[PDB]
């Protein structure tokens, strides 16, 4: 899945998912469809701004 | 935008979509099949340039804030 | 036929399996519903071409309106059958009916086929006015390099290709348009525009552009040129014992200048990595963002690399330290901190690996093999390539090597910056010194004797292919083929 | 909210616009197609089932067979997991190797010139048979009915028709001189067959298959099966036993496989491979490929060998046609080859011909029964021993230039499959085989001085002398020949690796390869040291059976390894 | 003067000669493959005897355990894996490696969840049990997919390859097993009719733990003839996923040869004997042993590949490790079939008969011929009364090629034993090593050797002391490709490779020159041997398809129209090989499709003609084969009149839906379609756009949309 | 001439072609006759004035 | 590029003085210890030129 989020997404929105799961203490790798939810988020939160 | 919404009836091509003036609701088949309502653009979009400028916007609240 | 469509597909529902499966999978899963052939593959196509050859009617016919052109027997000779078939419900029909169309028949349109095939008629041109020379049947030295075998009009990424095939030859069936067309707009539409006014079944220009534009690399051994265009005429050029002179019928240095701008422009700054994928994405190299030509090479210079790093793209994970492209072939290194002084006097508090390791090493043209162990350089193998490249890689492997003699050998000072003006570790600092300084470290080095042997030969530190080698240094008259499994493993960005 | 199905919630209508809906459901309909492409969709789990994972739990049956299949000492495999997680070797291998009796080894040996033996001493005895002549056709005693002819392709059916025609005594000849019915045959059967064939071929209708019919199907022995019962019954009977395997006699070097292998590898006047044009050669890459190629045609095609190979390769390509067309249905086939001479006049040789039986054959290693008789020009009394196999008449004379010399018909029975009968049509690749290592050859000289040798090699220049191997001997010296003679000599090796290849040969030279690339090291002065001589020499040894091609090559391995041992002392 | 062939090595090297010794253009050897089956198990036993015998309480059949058993006390094979010396070997290779272990086995998880089950339907001839024989991957699949439709089981429809596995695994509890079997009934016809058919819980743990046999005949270069086995579906995906890890691993490790193929291997191979000829001490001598491994598959225990995949996958998530901990558990308690039974005949009375193997034992053993004897009175503790062999430990040609390759790359890289003043390191793959012994002498050298062997004995591997040998290094061979001086000749083997394609003219043509230029990019066939290869190819093209020059006075049916339209066409240099054109293919051009190659020297009706938009010879279902010939191949061909393809030699419901699906939307032919909703509707809703459309252009009459539109709503999509 | 006028818009002091490669194959540099022997051109049939 | 005590000088004998000179310079910037400066000298006595 992790590629999928690598081709799909920007670094930046990836980044920032991956320091909203640090914060929690949630590793992405153990949950990537979790981290492609926070992305999709970010992304549509971005879009609608 | 939407699903099937059969009140416009059957589907249309996309040479009678371009009829359709700006901000109209038309009947579309999507990939292989999937009825869907989609409504013409009057603009041209570029992701990238929203996802930067909303990064920079949150990195000068940050700044700001900091 | 439409209405053919439709009464098959009523007359198919009557039974209930089909009402059944059809109702049961989605349109994602028709996949797996086409894969559930038969597989009886013919066990020797060669016996059963010959035997089909000889019977009355091999050919299997598609049921139309064309076999009334053809009698079914023309001149006393039977060309086609009026009787049922099973495997294809067609007709049959025998090479005889093909020999007489190529003879007599329907006359076509010839147009179709000046832009359609454009690739294999490109590869004529570029054979029919290449310009041929002599022939030097001396050895030839031959490195195995991952080549593309044939020229590509805009190499792109598979995913990409297939989209803008459909996006090209099928208007329909083309929702919600990705970030991939705005980029190829310009090959859409050339593309478009060419392949309009053909009746060629839809599949064969697809495979056709797929070839065209999906790259296909391999390694071959090779020497000399490396382009596409060499690559496609590599069986007559090489040789083992022979090789001939060859010249068949730019973006690559502006993406250069381009990510070293953008790497420079947002180093400065804090948080580079938002600040360069923006600038990266912004930009555009006369027709198209840099994710065309970045995406299009494999690799390249570490500036592109870390470019791509920060973009969505795949990049050949070797080792970059300066110019040096490392691969890892055993042993772990501990990455411990230490103190150790410098020969200019001054004490660097660095960090040094502890434990043996080995690399293949590369930099522009030169290959070997570097063996070394903490705080010392071991063994060194190289082949003659190039003075400039040869000497690169001995100075860079010294530094990377953080042998106590290069420590030793420091004699000026080492303050530098970057045209950024910002403070570098040690090592790149080091680097630095000894690649302005080449004689530096080379005349306190030491000198070791020549490698006795059939092949193995010294090198000076002039770079000249003189006896009395520097200390570990080696040149071996062979090839030395390195860099295997370029695996892309995953590599996350800071 | 927005889903990925096209429909959203919003609180207020009015918060967004027309177009960032569209925008913001467009990206999730993106999204959701990209994975669904990637099969992602289903496996994706949203914000509710995020926070479970994938459930992949072992039922009752296969747990047990988990928990039985664990290595020795363990009596479940939550044992042998903790175990591998928890345990840490640091030094097992060590502590088992120093217990470990120290009667295994691979015993190493240093390999020198007086281990190497000659292998397969049971040919030189003499108590054993002479081995026979099991090809399927006859190579160096073929005897060619030759027709001139303007150059016009016939079928082989008229074209033996014409043959026989030119040689009205040998087609009339209805008396028959025995001169030795080998073991089983019946000469009644093989002379009516023979008589038959004629007929059948001088008959004025175009089909070519048997009139008999009812004659050939005990002449071929297809009456002479078997018929399949239950099991039951031989179940039931006692007398139903199971066959002892047949192995294959040990026999002793022959001379006619020495003669042969002399003989094809000769010139000969007459040419018949021909092969067709290519297109202008432009790069002066392909000029020299074209100055090579010429420079090797001229040689090969003028050997006999290639007449031979050329000869079964159309027999086969016919007999496969004759297969595939006719079914059940018995058949008659001349051994047909066509000859240019240098004047360039296109004779056709027919060889004899062939009675195929029955090829009804659903798969391909069903066998299928051929009778073939041959012309000849040999009697076989001046060499009993190479004939064990074959039933002969005399069947007249005939006069080539004025030397009367006998003509003898020799019959036998055989039987192909689908298999070897392609590979009949495949025999052409020994042509390549044959240039590869000459090019390689003439490759290497080119890379030691800079120009072109290929004429050098063949003929010599005023600069370099022409290329000579070792080819032969005679009382014990070793005798020269010319570069055109040893690439004869290579292509009569893999011509006879074909026709007499089976399992035997396969099994011998991918064994004595072995022993070919430890010599090779040993005139290196690598040292080889080898683990076990004796077991690579009988594996070896084991394959030098019956087939005359391996005992032949067995012969000269030995005589060559010998020659190399004497030469060992500079 | 009598010629010696063998002579031409006194003045030739025998690399540089290499190629004359093989055989390889003769008949290859070709065959009751029963006997040798019972042989390999009767071995596969013997050489594992000696552990431990216990009887399997979940099938009944007698098990054999060597793992952690006896140490050997002799040269001959043993399968007494110790398994602490495994993960001592396993430990040291992952210390060795940056957490390789971890980042192949989650890789390995992300490609498994994203992989389908149709997978499953490439490869070859699989075991099916629902009729006890091989078929076709695909056949079988299916059929295994129908059969679990009746015992509700599913996971199939759900699409990935987790469910598929997950419902197998289920399988094997349901108390009985209902399925479709063919009867061949009578009535005198035999027709073959689907019979609903039952068996009970042991019967199907059985049929799925059966390993169907075959005798490998396609072998080449061996006397002795060895039995291949083919596995059923149940295991397939479990052996993928393993296999899948197993090259992941093996891919970074420098010493495997595997997976890369071509003159990658001959890269790797001149690279690391530079590289040891480099490591090597100033005036030590580093051996090279050439060696062949035998009994490489009847040594290996199961049980050890258990624990080594439970030891890469030491950091994983639980499921994951269960799933891929299948494999080889259902290996470790796996049976074999046993061919067809043997045949005994009587010849006073012209009798024979073939004995099922079923009925090996229902006959007084005094009855086979001695050989046969004996190796049923070996048999008969492992035979199973249905006619099968147990046969627990070993394992069959083929199936852990990856897994046996990383077991021999852990034994390559321990790299020292006891601190010796020596060091090893080599090649391996799949039943092929070389190995390389740094020392400061030959004696240390070999006593580096033995201890290498030593080790291989722990692990189950048996280099074979009889087919293996030693020598200095810069002279050796592997896998069939010979190193000396720097100098690797890619043994000329690809010769049975000129034949026709037997695709169709112009994509045999296109594979034959491709063939031909691949061979003299990479084994060096030299210019003069391209010429002729070219030549001899066209000569067997021309005869195969009937199509001689049109000059030429040859007779055939298509001849006589090859010679009308000789002279009915002017432009004589434009024509095909397959219309009797001449031939204008040489070194130079081997790369350009022939079509485009004299499309300017064709006249424009012979080109109007060929090349004509629709041919009745053409069909779009025949473009399945335009990409890869089949090794997928790439080939390049042009659309034209000898684009034609040979007649052929839930089954239509499943094809005629794919035909009807793929003829409405045409785009599915090329892509993968997307669509999380019914195929029915999306059909549906096409045809309803597509038959308005057409009316609206004119295209279709009144009635026929009326017809159209009546039939969608009986449909129930309107 | 691209390569031509980098070079002198360079700032080494020499005015030194380095990339050689267009310029070699450029004036026909590389397609000049290989000399042979006169020994061959003797025995060589193919080679007249 | 020239350090050549050149005019009729013994290349040996420039050699000799060259080595003793880089001898000396390496003990001065610490490139050589004292054992490493007392063997060089040892040496360098034993050519004949010191």
């Amino acid at each position: 899945m992790d590629t999928f989020i690598t081709r799909n997404f920007q670094t930046t929105i990836i980044q920032k998912a991956k320091n909203t799961m640090a914060e929690f203490s949630e590793d992405p790798e153990l949950q990537p469809a979790m981290l492609f939810n926070i992305c999709v988020h970010l992304e549509v939160c971005y879009v609608i701004s | 935008s939407g699903k099937y919404d059969p009140d416009l009836g059957d589907f249309k091509t996309i040479e009678e979509l371009e009829k359709l003036k700006p901000g109209e609701k038309a009947n579309i088949l999507l990939y292989q099949g999937k009825p869907v309502k989609v409504v013409k653009r009057k603009r041209y979009s570029a992701l990238s340039n929203d996802i930067s400028q909303g990064i920079k916007r949150q990195r000068m609240t940050v700044e700001s804030m900091g | 036929m439409t209405l053919a469509k439709i009464e098959l597909l009523k007359q198919l529902l009557r039974d209930n399996e089909a009402k059944t499966v059809l109702k049961q999978t989605t349109v994602d899963q028709y996949n797996i519903i086409r894969k559930f052939n038969t597989s009886r593959i013919e066990k020797n196509p060669s016996l059963r071409m010959k035997w089909a050859m000889c019977s009355n009617f091999p050919l299997a016919l598609t049921k139309g309106d064309m076999a009334n052109r053809i009698p079914l027997e023309y001149k006393g000779i039977q060309l086609k059958t009026n009787a049922e078939d099973i495997g294809t419900k067609g007709q049959m029909c025998s090479i005889a009916a093909v020999t007489w169309w190529n003879t007599y028949g329907p006359i076509g349109d010839t147009e179709g086929f000046e832009r359609v095939y454009e690739s294999f008629f490109l590869r004529k041109m570029r054979l029919d006015n290449a310009t041929w020379g002599r022939i030097t049947f001396g050895p030839v030295e031959r490195v195995r390099k991952r080549v593309l075998l044939n020229p590509l009009t805009k190499e792109m990424p598979p995913d990409e290709a297939s989209n803008v095939i459909m996006e090209i030859l099928f208007p329909k069936e083309a929702g919600i348009p990705r970030e991939s067309t705005w980029i190829h707009r310009e090959l859409i539409k050339e593309k478009r525009e060419k392949l309009k006014g053909t009746m060629i079944t839809p599949i064969v220009l697809a495979y056709m552009l797929e070839r065209e534009l999906v790259a296909r690399r391999r390694f071959l051994p090779v020497a000399g040129a490396t382009s596409a265009e060499f690559i496609e005429m590599l069986h007559c050029l090489q040789g083992e014992n022979w090789r001939q002179i060859y010249h068949p019928g730019s973006r690559s240095q502006s993406m250069i200048v381009a990510c070293r701008k953008i790497i420079r422009r947002s180093i400065v700054a804090s948080n580079p990595l938002e600040l360069a994928v923006e600038i990266a994405n912004k930009t555009v190299i006369d027709t198209e963002p840099l994710k065309s030509c970045l995406a299009a090479i494999d690799g390249g210079d570490v500036a592109c690399d870390i470019i791509r790093a920060a973009l969505g793209l795949k990049i050949r994970q070797r080792q970059r330290f300066g110019r040096l492209e490392l691969k890892r072939i055993s042993g772990r290194g501990f990455k411990n901190d230490e103190e150790i002084l410098i020969g200019n006097g001054t004490i660097q508090k660095i960090g040094i690996w502890d434990g043996e390791e080995e690399f293949h090493v590369r930099c522009g043209e030169c290959r070997g093999i570097l063996k070394k162990s903490k705080m010392k350089l071991e063994k060194l193998l190289i082949n003659s390539a190039k003075k400039e490249d040869m000497r690169d890689l001995i100075i860079l492997c010294m530094v990377f090597s953080q042998d106590t003699r290069m420590f030793q050998g420091v004699r000026g000072e080492i303050n530098f910056l970057n045209r950024a003006g910002q403070l570098l570790s040690p090592m790149y600092q080091l680097q630095r010194y000894f690649l302005n300084r080449s004689n530096d470290l080379f005349d306190q080095w030491g000198y070791e004797e020549s490698p006795k042997a059939s092949e193995l030969h010294g090198i000076n530190e002039s770079m000249n292919a003189s006896d009395y080698t520097l200390k570990g240094v080696v040149v071996t008259r062979n090839v030395i083929d390195d860099f295997s499994s370029t695996e892309t493993e995953k590599v996350s960005i800071t | 909210i927005f889903s990925y199905n096209q429909d959203y919630s919003l609180s207020n209508e009015s918060s967004l616009d027309e177009e960032g809906k569209g925008r913001v459901l467009s990206r999730l309909t993106e999204l959701q197609a990209e994975l669904s492409l990637k099969n992602l969709w289903q496996v994706l789990i949203g914000e509710e089932d995020v926070e479970k994972g994938i459930d992949f739990k072992l039922g009752q049956t296969i747990s047990r067979l988990r928990d039985i299949s664990v290595p020795a000492g363990f009596s479940n495999f939550e044992g042998m997991r903790s175990y591998i997680d928890n345990i840490d070797p640091k030094g097992a291998i060590e502590r088992n190797l120093a217990r470990m009796s120290p009667l295994v080894s691979v015993t190493p040996k240093k390999l020198t010139w007086e281990d190497l033996r000659p292998i397969g001493p049971h040919i030189y005895n003499h108590e054993l048979p002479e081995v026979p002549y099991n090809a399927f056709l006859l190579m160096s005693d073929e005897l060619g009915l030759a027709n001139m002819t303007e150059g016009k392709s016939k079928k082989p059916k008229t074209l033996a028709k014409e043959c026989l025609e030119k040689y009205s005594t040998l087609r009339d000849q209805t008396d028959p001189i025995l001169i030795m019915k080998s073991e089983k045959a019946n000469e009644n059967f093989l002379w009516k067959l023979w008589r038959d064939c004629v007929n059948t071929i001088s008959n004025e209708e175009m089909s070519n298959e048997l009139q008999k019919t009812n004659y050939a199907k005990w002449a071929t022995g297809d009456g002479l099966t078997y018929q399949k019962i239950m099991k039951e019954v031989a179940i039931d009977d006692e007398t139903m036993c199971q066959e002892e395997p047949k192995i294959p006699n040990k026999c002793r070097v022959a001379a006619w496989v020495q003669t042969e292998m002399n003989l094809l590898s000769t010139l000969t006047s007459k040419r018949a491979l021909d092969l067709p044009e290519i297109g202008p050669d432009v790069a002066p890459v392909e000029h020299v490929g074209s100055e090579r190629r010429k420079y090797f045609v001229n040689e090969i095609n003028y050997c006999k060998a290639s007449t031979v190979m050329m000869k079964y390769v159309l027999f086969h390509t016919s007999l496969l046609n004759e297969s595939n067309a006719s079914m059940g249905k018995y058949k008659v086939i001349p051994i047909t080859n066509r000859v240019v001479n240098e004047k360039g006049e296109s004779f056709d040789m027919l060889y004899g011909l062939a009675v195929k039986g029955q090829s009804h054959l659903r798969g391909d290693t069903d066998v299928v029964t051929v009778v073939t008789f041959e012309f000849s020009s040999t009697d076989p009394r001046v060499d009993s021993g190479k004939w064990p196999k074959y039933t002969v008449f005399r069947i007249g004379s005939l006069f080539v230039s004025g030397r009367e010399k006998s003509v003898y018909l020799y019959c036998r029975v055989n039987g192909t499959n689908k298999i070897q009968m392609k590979w009949g049509m495949e025999a052409r690749r020994c042509l390549l085989q044959s240039m590869q290592q000459m090019e390689a050859i003439v490759e290497q000289e080119s890379s030691i001085q800079g120009y072109d040798m290929t004429k050098a090699c063949f003929k010599g220049d005023r600069v370099n002398s022409p290329k000579t191997f070792s080819i032969g001997t005679q009382e014990g010296k070793l005798v020269k020949g010319s570069f055109g003679k040893a690439l004869r000599v290579i292509f009569t090796k893999c011509l006879m690796h074909y026709v007499f290849g089976n399992a035997q040969l396969e099994g011998f030279s991918a064994e004595s390869r072995r022993l070919l690339l430890l010599i090779q090291a040993l005139k290196d002065r690598k040292g080889p040291w080898v683990f076990d001589l004796e077991g690579m020499y009988s594996g070896i040894e084991e394959c030098i059976s019956n087939n005359p091609w391996v005992i032949q090559s067995a012969y000269w391995f030995n005589e060559w390894l010998g020659f190399e041992k004497e030469g060992s002392k500079v | 003067m009598n010629i010696n062939p063998y002579f031409l090595f006194i003045d030739v090297p025998i690399q540089a000669a290499i190629s004359t010794t093989f055989p390889y253009t003769g008949v290859p050897p070709y065959s009751t493959g029963t006997g040798y089956t019972i042989d390999t198990v009767i071995r596969t036993h013997e050489y594992s005897n000696k552990g431990k015998q216990y009887i399997s309480d979940v099938t009944g059949c007698t098990m054999v355990d060597p793992t952690n058993g006896p140490l050997p006390e002799d040269n001959e094979p043993s399968a007494y894996a110790q398994l602490d010396c495994v993960l001592e070997a396993l430990d040291r290779m992952d210390e060795e490696h940056p957490g390789l272990f971890q980042a192949a086995s989650q890789n390995a998880m992300e490609t498994l969840m994203v992989t389908t089950v149709d997978k499953l339907t490439q490869g070859r001839q699989t075991f099916d049990w629902t009729v006890c024989r091989n078929q076709p991957a695909a056949t079988a699949l299916n059929t295994t997919i129908t059969s679990f439709r009746l015992n509700d089981l599913n996971g199939a429809d759900k699409g990935g390859l987790i469910p598929f596995c997950q419902d197998i695994i289920d399988s094997l509890d349901r108390p009985e097993m209902t399925f479709f079997s063919v009867k061949n009934i009578k009535k005198i016809k035999r027709i073959p009719m689907k019979v609903k058919d039952k068996i009970t819980k042991v019967e199907y743990i059985k049929r799925a733990l059966s390993l169907n046999t075959m005798t490998k005949d396609a072998e080449r270069g061996k006397l002795k003839r060895r039995a291949i086995a083919t596995a059923g579906i149940q295991i397939r995906g479990f052996v993928l996923v393993v296999e899948n890890l197993a090259k992941n691993i093996c891919e970074n490790l420098e010493q495997s040869g595997l997976p890369v193929g071509g003159n990658e291997k001959k890269a790797k191979l001149s690279n690391a004997v530079a590289k040891m000829l480099s490591n090597c001490p100033p005036g030590g001598i580093s051996m090279t042993v050439t060696g062949d491994n035998t009994k490489w598959n009847e040594c290996l225990n199961p049980r050890i590949f258990l624990a080594m995949t439970e030891r890469i996958t030491r950091d994983s998530p639980i499921w994951f490790r269960d799933f891929c901990s299948i494999a080889p558990v259902l290996f470790s308690n796996k049976i074999a079939r046993l061919g067809k039974g043997f045949m005994i005949t009587s010849k006073t009375k012209r009798l024979k008969a073939q004995i099922p193997c079923p009925d090996l034992f229902s006959i007084p053993l005094e009855r086979y011929n001695e050989e046969t004897r004996a190796k049923l009175k070996k048999l008969k503790p492992f035979f199973n009364e249905e006619g099968t062999a147990s046969l627990s430990p070993g394992m069959m040609m083929g199936m852990f090629n990856m897994l046996s390759t990383v077991l021999g790359v852990a034994a390559l890289g321990i790299k020292n034993i006891g601190n010796k003043e020596y060091l090893w390191d080599g090649l391996q793959s799949s039943d092929d090593f070389a190995l390389f012994v740094n020392a400061k002498d030959e004696e240390t050298c070999m006593e580096g050797i033995n201890d290498f062997y030593r080790t291989c004995k722990l692990l189950g591997i048996n280099m074979s002391k009889k087919k293996s040998y030693c020598n200095e290094t810069g002279m050796f061979e592997f896998t069939s490709m010979f190193y000396r001086d720097g100098f690797v000749s890619n043994f000329a083997m690809e010769l049975p490779s000129f034949g026709v394609a037997g695709v169709n003219e112009s994509a045999d043509m296109a594979i034959g020159m491709t063939i031909i230029k691949n061979n003299m990019i990479n084994n060096g066939m030299g210019p003069a041997t391209a010429q002729t290869a070219i030549q001899l190819f066209i000569a067997d093209y021309r005869y195969t398809y009937k199509c001689h020059r049109g000059d030429s006075k040859v007779e055939g049916k298509r001849m006589k129209i090859i010679k009308e339209l000789w002279e009915n066409t002017k432009g004589r240099d434009g024509l095909l090989v397959a219309d009797g054109g001449p031939n204008i293919y040489n070194l130079r051009n081997l790369h350009i499709p022939e079509i485009v190659l004299k499309y300017n020297l064709m006249d424009p009706e012979y080109k109007g003609r060929l090349l004509h938009p629709q041919n009745p010879f053409v069909g779009h279902l025949s473009i399945e084969g335009i990409k890869e010939a089949d090794k997928k191949m790439d080939y390049d061909a042009v659309s034209g009149t000898h684009s034609w393809r040979t007649k052929r030699n839930e089954e239509q419901c499943y094809a005629k839906c794919c035909n009807l699906f793929e003829a409405c939307f045409n785009s599915a032919s090329y892509r993968k379609p997307v669509g999380q909703h019914s195929m029915l509707e999306a059909m549906a809703h096409r045809l309803r756009m597509d038959a308005r459309l057409d009316y609206e252009s004119g295209r279709m009459s009144k009635d026929d949309f009326e017809k159209a539109m009546a039939h969608l709503g009986e449909i129930g999509y309107i």
